[PDB]
């Protein structure tokens, strides 16, 4: 809730798209694809804000 | 595309499960 | 015994590192390890090992 | 009015749990 610190946060992703939303279309369809034997889930980060 | 690589449960691949899920803190 | 040969495989455990996907190239990797006996070992009386 | 500015932030959407907003339990 401070647009002064918001683009830092959002560019290291400590507020701001979730990891399903920001990556591009093609890494996450392919990422949902082959999960069931080489996951991709840990790396990317997926903000949470209160 | 990309389903290719996924395991068939029948005839429909197992992909899908929006959980790139990655957080984890002390918190 | 008291004279004992080991052979043990230590992992990686540092947050940006124990991840990353490292996707094709060359790469340089280095570590120092420590041989100091009263920090890798561990003695049951607490007493001093060096 | 929407209630959504209440619940926590999961990324850019709130998290907004499904319908288990009910309670049903005895000996059976």
């Amino acid at each position: 809730a401070t647009p002064s610190m918001m683009p830092q946060w959002a560019y290291m992703h400590i507020a701001g798209q979730d990891a399903s939303e920001y990556l591009s279309p093609g890494l996450v369809q392919f990422a949902r694809a082959t999960d069931t034997y080489f996951s991709l889930g840990n790396k990317f980060r997926n903000p949470t804000v209160a | 595309n990309f389903a290719s690589l996924a395991p068939r449960h029948g005839t429909r691949p197992f992909m899908g499960t929006w959980n790139e899920i990655g957080t984890s803190q002390l918190n | 015994g008291r004279y004992v040969p080991f052979h043990i495989q230590v992992p990686q455990k540092f947050f940006a590192i124990k991840n990353l996907l490292l996707l094709p190239g060359s790469y340089t990797y280095e570590w120092n390890f420590r041989k100091d006996v009263n920090m890798i070992l561990q003695s049951s009386l607490g007493n001093d090992l060096r």
